[PDB]
């Protein structure tokens, strides 16, 4: 009901909270229906691609857990994703 | 599925290796008995080049 | 025989194979011998005189009392 | 409420969270949207067969997904994985930059004419782009843009 | 929610059909791997016969480097998993023997091996990822490259030997220098030694492949049974929630009606 | 209620439909208790066999997306089934 | 009833039937139990950090358990095999014999001081006992009892 | 509904397509069907022992279904190979022609007395008829009717 009213939601999961992601925001499932229009020019200039990037990173991170050999490109993305996280 | 995680991690991976091998084609094209030779010589070369960006 | 399978397994009157030093024609009762062979054709006189030739990449020829066994390389 | 609404429609466009979650916009479910005008006698057999071909390769991928979720892709045949690659391309070629969505994508909207849609999707199902990368198909207009994106991806 | 359990049962049910089938395919491939091994066995026996004859009359000192020098670890593993502890067991044997002896160089054959060893401390000079049950031609390549490294100090080869479809014993074999069975003599020994090493590697490969598909046979067997066990427990919980939904929906309908 | 009242049922499925199986009838679940008694001699002569051959195909259809070390027999079941389908 | 009770509490200890059936007592769900006092400014950064670390590894193990149920442990990455190992040792080290349960267990009850609890758990998390067997950690007090038990075997 | 019903049932009869498609009529599942009174203190030790034996051999046969499917019957051990012959004969001897079905089969129905049934099967389990063909036990009454069908 309430989700269907508001201009977005910040969804927090116990899984993330306990694995160290605090505040425990699930980035894929949280949304803002106003978007960059609610950000300063400055913030927009840095944060425009952070959500996408972190989404790609989570996918690749699960993939790397297969131990298989990784090219330099993947390894750098993993490195950068872990640090951003 | 049940293994929804492995499911996605796999698709994403083998899609990356697909795209990455297209990039390797673009490398060997950017490098080009002898036609056959170079196509091998720079298949292997381009693959090392790609695994080495800086 | 090769690394993968049995190439010849039957009665033969004789074999002709090019050895490292020269040509070798092995008849029944030939004295025990081991020789490496060169790449080239091996002539096999099967059973009742029927001849067959096969190109081999080389290998080792082992001769004893009755049987002669060619251990052929694939390359 | 929604269940009793399906019966009053001539065309249903069903949006899925599972698809939205992938960055695929509009998040339309190609295996749960229908139209009463999707008939070869109304739209021509060209339009009908391509649409039908797109749905077939996607349902085949969907049936394949469970297998690769265990074995990975390596265990598939050259044909089994050729459908996987086209299916994922087609799924990406269904996405589209909306003009109304510029405030979200940071990209200019696109409008693709019907003839260009049918042609484009026909070619991919026929295999005429098995050499292009997936990313070339994502968030574009007509199939020319896919080729051009692939070119701008080279360098 | 029942929505999730509906699909969760579906997924486990489908996945069980795959594990069930893969047992049957692994069973088929073990036959064919054992059939081809029944040709490699006599082939290598004849080579062993000639090799034991030459070494009996091999002048002294000075012999040849390949029969006595005066550590390289070769590790044979699968590319794909789902083979239980097949790759774990073999890599434990490699780790163990290395810990006892050196207190090295590794040749990683197969992805599962290289993966595990690189993450630990990849002292990896050469690597191999061989596409196709591959034949003798691909064992010559690895034999020549490993000889190419011994030329210019000792090479040892780890693989899983058969016992049964359930048991597969990891073992180590020394490949270079070679070890005795316990037109010239020297000229034929100069070609047979590198060609013998080659066949041992190929024998170990075929054995290791059939050991892989035995391990997979019993691994996917267990997965099938575990899936059926999960399908029962999931169905029992699905039916609880199904009955609870009907019970509770009714109470709401009836509680509202009785207020009027 | 209606399933128990009737003499049999034709069950349709979305998965079958979008795969290209149209009409989207599940031959496995659908039934007619009247069955054989409602069809002509001609059809009776082939129908039962077709029903059985497609049934055999459906249970092993897990190999259609695998195969490899199959033998002549199982390979023939696959070939006929895909075609009868 | 219970759902409305949570809103009245400063700390919650949630017992789990699945845990109890594994023989782990007290059957406390380490990932569903919370305290408004677990704050670095209140308990200290060492205490705070060790708790988050324990819960981290337990949650990681939890996320794996589903994949282990069918395929088993051999399909985990050489790294996740390690978190599994420490996690399973941590699961057992959270178990503890009570004085009041002597009547059924037959094991003398134990009281571990908070300082000794943090340290013990830090060492396990850091890997200082990866060489100790699981069974050594089950139904003991402080870490010293773990090592002693590892000797009795 | 079924939970409340099961509180009153003393036995079950499970009829299946699988068994019907093997031609064994009636199409009763010999392992899925059960009875509360299948107990030595009720039906006697002789009845009980024979029954339990048939069940086991049918179970052991069902367990060999896997090894036989993917490899071949020419892989089972002599003990197993024998339990497959006795089991299949057992499965046939559970068949029975009915009077009610005289109009469709043309064959006379049969009413097998309990004592005859207990003993007949005891002999098959015992292996006292391993020298007869399967088809001798298919669709007959008493064990005698097996011996006869064989001679013809």
């Amino acid at each position: 009901n309430v989700i269907s009213i508001t201009d977005g939601q910040i969804f927090l999961e116990t899984e993330l909270f306990f694995q160290g992601i605090r505040p425990a925001v699930n980035t894929g499932l949280s949304v803002s229906r106003v978007g960059s229009a609610a950000q300063t020019k400055a913030m927009k200039s840095v944060a425009g691609p952070v959500k996408l990037e972190l989404a790609q990173y989570r996918e690749m991170a699960a993939f790397a857990q297969f131990g298989s050999d990784l090219d330099a490109a993947t390894q750098k993305l993993l490195n950068r994703g872990a640090r951003l996280t | 599925t049940t293994f929804d995680d492995r499911e996605r991690a796999h698709e994403a991976k083998f899609a990356h290796d697909a795209e990455l091998n297209f990039k390797a084609e673009a490398r060997r094209n950017r490098l080009l008995e002898t036609i056959r030779a170079k196509m091998v010589e720079l298949r292997a070369t381009a693959r090392e080049q790609i695994i080495s960006e800086i | 025989v090769s690394p993968e399978r049995n190439l010849v397994s039957v009665p033969v009157r004789e074999v002709r194979l090019p050895g490292a030093d020269g040509d070798l024609t092995a008849m029944p009762g030939h004295a025990p011998a081991i020789v490496n062979l060169r790449p080239g054709l091996v002539t096999v006189v099967a059973g009742d005189g029927s001849e067959t030739e096969f190109a081999v990449t080389g290998g080792f020829a082992e001769i004893n009392n009755e049987s002669v066994t060619l251990l052929a390389e694939r390359g | 409420a929604p269940a009793t609404t399906f019966a009053h429609l001539d065309a249903t466009t069903v949006l899925s969270r599972a698809i939205s979650e992938l960055g695929i916009y509009p998040a339309v479910d190609p295996l749960d949207s229908n139209s009463r005008i999707l008939d070869p006698a109304v739209v021509g057999e060209e339009h009908y067969q391509v649409a039908r071909d797109v749905q077939g390769i996607l349902q085949k991928y969907k049936s394949l997904q469970d297998i690769i979720a265990i074995l990975g892709m390596d265990e598939l045949s050259e044909e089994d994985k050729l459908t996987v690659a086209r299916a994922r391309k087609i799924q990406r070629f269904l996405s589209q930059p909306f003009d109304v969505a510029k405030v979200f994508t940071g990209s200019d909207g696109v409008q693709v004419p019907l003839e260009d849609t049918i042609k484009s999707f026909k070619a991919v199902v026929a295999g005429e782009y098995d050499h292009l990368p997936e990313a070339a198909f994502y968030m574009v207009g007509g199939i020319e843009d896919v080729k051009a994106k692939a070119q701008r991806l080279a360098a | 929610s029942l929505k999730d359990l509906k699909n969760r049962i579906g997924s486990v049910k489908n996945t069980r059909k795959i594990t069930k089938a893969m047992q049957m395919v692994a069973a088929a491939k073990l036959r064919r791997a054992q059939e081809a091994a029944e040709a490699a066995r006599p082939y290598a026996d004849r080579m062993a016969a000639v090799m034991a004859g030459l070494t009996a009359a091999a002048a002294g000192m000075a012999p040849r480097l390949l029969a006595g020098t005066g550590h390289l670890l070769v590790v044979m593993t699968s590319e794909r998993g789902l083979a239980g502890g097949f790759n774990s067991s073999i890599v434990k044997l490699a780790r163990l023997r290395l810990q006892e002896l050196q207190a090295v160089s590794i040749l990683t054959v197969g992805k599962k091996g290289r993966e595990q060893l690189k993450r630990e401390y990849g002292d990896l000079f050469v690597n191999h990822v061989d596409l196709s049950r591959i034949g003798y031609d691909n064992a010559r390549a690895i034999a020549d490259e490993i000889l190419d490294r011994f030329d210019n100090d000792v090479a040892t080869l780890f693989y899983n030997r058969f016992e049964s479809v359930i048991s597969q014993v990891p073992t180590a074999r020394q490949v270079i220098p070679a070890v005795i069975e316990e037109p010239d003599e020297n000229a034929i020994l100069n070609d047979l030694l590198p060609r013998s090493v080659a066949t041992q590697v190929f024998a170990a490969l075929l054995e290791n492949a059939a050991s892989e598909q035995g391990a997979r046979m019993t691994a996917m067997d267990n997965a099938t049974r575990n899936a059926g066990d999960m399908i029962d427990r999931l169905t029992t919980v699905y039916n609880r929630s199904r009955q609870a939904a009907i019970t509770k929906e009714l109470i709401e309908i009836i509680s509202g009606a009785e207020a009027l």
